[PDB]
């Protein structure tokens, strides 16, 4: 009864994890090929305010 | 040569 | 029992939190870069238009925004 | 002026 609609939930949660991480690396996967473009032209104001972008870090988020 | 676009944890 | 799912419930929405802001982290910088990109279609520049190729790409169950 | 990136589609 409760069991199984929860047991509902956390399947459902789990496809939405893996829709999610599927997002990200998707997105993740743009930004490196753009941050490897920009690590080829190193030496112009416009590329280095993309890597600029790139670099931007907010609060949970380190530069590896 | 290596990544530093900005990554959780 | 029930508080044992609900655990995993508990713990899967956070998750499912943690994954939306670092998706919206890189999908911000992207945007962020398709600013930059649309706003130097004058500049001519083929390297911006290499970036603008990726920004574009889709994949697997992405599609372009209509 | 809109986003023109691919996002997920609908199911």
């Amino acid at each position: 009864d409760e069991a199984a609609e929860l047991m509902q939930q956390v399947n459902v949660l789990k496809l939405t994890v893996e829709d999610l991480e599927k997002e990200r690396d998707f997105y993740f996967g743009k930004l490196r090929n753009i941050e490897l473009i920009c690590q080829e032209n190193e030496g112009d104001p416009v590329l280095q305010r993309i890597v600029d972008i790139l670099y931007a870090t907010d609060e949970g988020f380190v530069i590896p | 040569k290596p990544s530093k676009i900005p990554t959780p944890q």
